[PDB]
Formats: structure tokens, C-alpha cells, sequence
């Protein structure tokens, strides 16, 4: 066992930026989805609850400020289907976007965490991307990594 | 816009206090006034300015290609548009007025700062050759890789030997 | 004794900006103030006449070009009222203000 | 007799630019002109046939993609009159127009060849410059000197 200082659990959002060249704020839209295999129901007390959603822009030099907060009503039997995100992007932005970041809180929860990375479908502003949340990393949980250190398996 | 040049600037500019985007634009274009009752114009001048500016589009230009490159009959490409913003910001060190201890004091606050031209200068209706070598000068001197550091117009100026006049405190 | 020669009088206004990165100019309004303690009446023969006013916009690079110039008439019962001027900032300038000049 | 590789013939037509730094591509218009002394009929055939004529556009930074390519019908008729060409400048360049290259065919040929340079009347935008083509230069043509070689009379 080797403990690791630096191996941290989902980061905490954010309310400002992390650096002057880090892109602007946009909007975000939340909804039920469609899917059928959403991973809500493995908590231990089900899938029902409130949750919240925020987003981030990104690219090379830092994150952005967080967009507005969507409260999602998930049902009993809504727990199969996936939450589909609607993220605009900025329309006047000073520096360009190349990626996003998805924070949720917790079930019925205040503060939310990072859960999600993916990249921007289109970086014209204005435009649109659309992604579905399947709740494969919950809010609030560690990581940690097992494997075979050796030369032949993995190097610099 | 006559002409219209966006030019790239490196990290070290882009942290000045002027050069807050990323993209510079440099811009020659003529104006006029016009009397309020028809279409009369009164006088025509050349201005050459450069300002910080914003992506908000793109459009579809034609293709252009370089020597090592070959193109199609119809070929076209996309580019962004750009417009001038209103406020950009900035970090600077601050300190938080509700801390509770010795980890928390010290921090980097964001402030929005007011926009300005980086150049505004105005050609009367001859010398467009002047205003044409000013823009030219503009745009090789931002290609050079730093600031704009060069403004000076011998026509706006004031007269060299002249002691009696010159000798006064301008430090 | 030690005459200097870079020692002068009041600076006399000039019609030419000293460099091309001073801010631009602006307006001037002037009027009669609301003091109580203006020292115009201490020169030779009263101070009530005629005066002319008018500005100039400085920074760490240079002087502007002079604002448009005032004209203010003080009688002889305002001379312990001062002049208020009213400076009004460059809509837009290409390098910031910082402080200002009176000429009168 | 001294040879050189590089007295070359008139340049053939690239179909693209030199630079990044180039103007921008114009337009052309070509017609029967008026003049008197063009010399079209010294070849051996005759003047009569179909040329193909083109411009570019340059400045101290390198040349512009060709323009458009016209067809002008010269009959045995119109041979003492030069072929008049309207060159009219880009309108949204980014770096301006000094100087314009001429390109023709040979006598119902289908290449270009480069047969004249000039400058431009003005190099604002809208700019039109009328230019007589006289056929003083043939395409696909080759040029020889000869003189006196001495310190006396050419140095560097």
C-alpha cells in the first residue's frame, strides 16, 4: 500500500476563474433523457432524488466561470434513463473553448462535484452540444489505482 | 474597412494591460460627413486603428492556397469574425476582508477593466499614401513579435530649435 | 547668488501636443464658484476683469493639445467667490488620463 | 559564347500564391482596343487567332493567386489594334497591391506565359488601372545580351 498525497476525490466547483485567459461563461439546459441504461439506481437508497447541474468551458489556459445551476427531478422509475445536457456555447468569448466539465452534487444535495470531461462538439460560438449523463462517477467518492509497477509493463 | 489585418500575439503581450485577447486587429477605413439634407459630403478622412478583439461568428471565405499547397476549382474554408468587446478582465492580488486565518488572507481577485484603441490616428483627404504606410508600418512592427511601441508623426509636433519654447519643465 | 536657466516662470500654453501618446482632449465649463476665501483681490487695482481659462490632459507620456477656452467676467463684489471649473474626460482615448493642467 | 542557367523564358502561370502576406485576387475584363502600332502580325503565321490573357497581383511580399481567364478573338482585321485591359483592385485585402503581372497564351495556345509588368495607377481599393497590350513580348520566348565585360563599364 502506498498512500499518495496527491491522488485526491472529485474536485469541489468553483465560482471564479482560474486564470485571465480562461474562456467565458455560457448556458446550460437540463432535462430527462431517453436512454435505458442509466446507472442512478446502484445507490444504496435508489436513484430518486434532486439533483443539480453546472458546467465549465475550458481550453489550454484554465477553466471558466460556472454557468447556471438546473435543479433535475429524477422519478423511481426514471432511475434507467440518463439525464440529456443541452451546453451553449459563449457568444462573445475572448479565448477559445476546447473542452467542458460536468458538476453534480450529490442526491438531494448543495455542493456539487466534478463527475464528467468531455470535449466541445463545435468551438463556433453558439453552438451547441449535446450530451447524456449515464452517472457513471458519483459525487463525493475517491479513486484508486492497483496494477504490476514494472519496467516491462509501464515506463516514461 | 479598406483593409483589415487579425494578427496573433504571443503570451508575453497577451498579459499586458492593453493587449488583453489573444487577437489583434489592425484597420484602415475612410469616413465621411454628409450635410443633413441630402447626401452632400463636407470632407473625407483615413483612419488606421487597432483593437482588442472578440470571436462572435464565422463565415465562408474562398480558399487560398501557398506554393507547396494545390486547391480545388471551388474550394472554401472557414474563419472566424471578430467585433470589439466592452470590458475584459484581469487578476490582481488582493486580500479577503472576512478571512479566519493565515491560510486564506492572500488571494487573486478578478476585475473588469475598460477596453481602449491601441491606435487611433486620423489622415485628412490627400495623403493617403501617408495613412497607407502608417497602417503598413503598424502591422510589420506587431509582426515583430513585441508591443507597438512607435507613435511618433512629425506633422503633429512641435518645432525643433526653438529654445526659447523648448527650455520649459516637460519631465 | 546662483542664477539657473532651467529655472522659469509659469509654462505659457502651447498648440502642440509634446508626444503622440497623450490622451486625447476634452471640454472645459467654467463659472463662479462658491468660496469664501479667493485671494483675487490682492492684485494691483482690484481683480474684477476678464479672465480666459483652459486644460490640458497629462499622463507619464506627454501633454494634450488645449481644451476650448472659457471665457469668465469676475465683477468686483465676486472677487472672494473663486472660479469653479467643470473637466470633463476624452470619450475616447487611446491612453488614459492621470491628472490635469490649468491655464489661465 | 557564355551560357546561363538562369536567363530563363518567359515564367509559365503558378495557380497559387507565394506568401501568406499576399493581396488578394482581383478581377479582369479584356476587349479590342484602339490603338494603331500593335505587332501582333510579325509572326509567321499571322495575328488572327484566340489568346488567353490573366493577371496577378503583387506587392514586396510576394504575388497573389491568378484571376480570372478571359478569351479575346483577334481577327486579321483588328491586328494593328492592342487588346485593352481593365484591372480592378481587390476590395477586402489585407495587405496592398503594388504592381500587376501580365499573362497571355500563345496563338490558340493553352498555357500562360508572363509578358509584361507595370505598376499600379492607384492602390486603393476599387482602384481600376487601363492597361494596351501591344504584343511586345511574345510568349514562350527567350532573351540574350551582349556587351563589353569590363570594370569600366558595369561593376557591382
Amino acid at each position: 500500500f502506498t498512500p499518495n498525497l496527491f491522488l485526491n476525490k472529485t474536485t469541489p466547483l468553483n465560482m471564479n476563474a482560474s486564470s485571465q485567459k480562461a474562456p467565458a461563461p455560457g448556458t446550460l439546459a437540463a432535462e430527462i433523457g431517453t436512454a435505458n441504461d442509466a446507472e442512478f439506481g446502484k445507490q444504496t437508497g435508489g436513484g430518486a432524488g434532486v439533483y443539480k447541474y453546472a458546467v465549465t468551458f475550458n481550453n489550454s489556459h484554465g477553466e471558466s466561470v460556472p454557468s447556471n445551476i438546473v435543479d433535475v427531478t429524477i422519478a423511481n422509475e426514471d432511475v434507467a434513463k440518463g439525464v440529456k445536457l443541452t451546453i451553449t456555447n459563449p457568444v462573445s468569448t475572448a479565448f477559445p473553448v476546447e473542452y467542458i466539465k460536468v458538476y453534480r452534487s450529490e442526491k438531494d444535495g448543495q455542493r456539487l462535484y466534478e463527475v464528467a470531461k468531455f470535449a466541445v462538439t463545435t468551438d463556433n460560438s453558439g453552438g451547441v452540444t449535446e450530451h447524456t449523463d449515464k452517472c457513471e462517477i458519483l459525487a463525493n467518492t475517491y479513486t484508486a489505482f492497483m496494477g504490476e509497477m514494472s519496467e516491462e509493463v509501464i515506463a516514461f | 474597412m479598406l483593409f483589415k489585418y487579425i494578427h496573433d500575439v504571443n503570451a508575453k503581450v497577451e498579459e499586458g494591460r492593453r493587449y488583453l485577447s489573444d487577437v489583434v486587429r489592425v484597420a484602415l477605413d475612410k469616413e465621411e460627413t454628409t450635410d443633413p439634407d441630402t447626401q452632400e459630403v463636407t470632407s473625407t478622412s483615413y483612419r488606421v486603428t487597432a483593437y482588442p478583439v472578440v470571436q462572435v461568428g464565422e463565415e465562408e471565405v474562398p480558399y487560398i492556397p501557398v506554393h507547396p499547397k494545390t486547391a480545388e476549382p471551388g474550394q472554401k474554408v472557414t474563419v472566424p469574425t471578430y467585433d470589439v468587446p466592452e470590458k475584459l478582465p484581469v487578476l490582481v492580488r488582493g486580500r479577503n476582508p472576512e478571512a479566519t486565518g493565515d491560510y486564506d488572507d492572500h488571494i487573486w481577485v478578478t476585475e473588469e477593466v475598460e477596453v481602449r484603441p491601441l491606435v487611433d490616428e486620423v489622415f485628412k483627404e490627400d495623403e493617403f499614401e501617408k495613412a497607407r504606410l502608417y497602417y503598413e508600418n503598424v502591422a510589420a512592427q506587431l509582426a515583430e513579435g513585441d508591443d507597438i511601441r512607435h507613435y511618433y508623426r512629425k506633422d503633429l509636433d512641435r518645432e525643433a530649435g526653438h529654445y526659447s519654447v523648448s527650455r520649459y519643465p516637460s519631465f
